[PDB]
């Protein structure tokens, strides 16, 4: 859980740059699949288990 | 036959078979955004 944002999933350092104002991406079809580390700010990718 | 070579470099039956199987993959998984008349499309919500 990420500030509000619930899910299941292998957490992994991304390649993705994010804009200084974003907190999560989505991939097409609308599902999250990077977040941001609201303490490190880092950006972090999805995969399903 | 040589001239076949020329006349390819058609085979649109071929990319339609692939388009209809990936339309109805793309259309079976938006369709999970949507509400259907409930407070929300989120079983844990």
């Amino acid at each position: 859980n990420f500030n509000g944002l619930t899910g299941t999933g292998v957490l992994t350092e991304s390649n993705k740059k994010f804009l200084p104002f974003q907190q999560f991406g989505r991939d097409i079809a609308d599902t999250t699949d990077a977040v941001r580390d609201p303490q490190t700010l880092e950006i972090l990718d999805i995969t399903p288990c | 036959i040589g001239k076949i070579q020329d006349s390819l470099s058609a085979l649109g039956k071929l990319q339609d078979v692939v388009n209809h199987n990936a339309q109805a993959l793309n259309t079976l998984v938006k369709q999970l955004s949507s509400k259907f008349g409930a407070i929300s499309s989120v079983l844990n919500d």
